[PDB]
């Protein structure tokens, strides 16, 4: 009862390339807020800020 | 909970934006703004599909 003829051999699966995505967001830029005047001058109001 | 969802799934942000924004076009049945995905399994998997 051995077979004369040999067994045929498997040919192994293919394993699956694991890939990510990277993608990006756009936040949307602020505004500007109102112009407020003072009562001082150039260099006070500049060294303040 | 529902943030469990989206650090289990892995899904990135900007598709994130379009389900939430536009939830019929992944198939769940139209309502403007009012047509919502609960935290159910079916709307589980879609999103991980």
């Amino acid at each position: 009862g051995q077979p004369l003829h040999l067994p045929i051999y498997a040919t192994p699966a293919d394993p699956k390339a694991l890939l990510s995505a990277a993608v990006a967001t756009s936040q949307g830029g602020g505004k500007l807020p109102e112009s407020f005047i003072s009562l001082w001058r150039f260099p006070h109001m500049l060294e303040n800020a | 909970q529902l943030t469990m969802i989206y650090r289990s799934s892995g899904i990135n942000e900007n598709a994130f934006r379009l389900f939430i924004e536009k939830p019929t076009i992944f198939g769940i049945p139209d309502e403007p703004n009012k047509a919502t995905p609960a935290h159910n399994a079916p709307t589980l998997i879609i999103l991980t599909r």
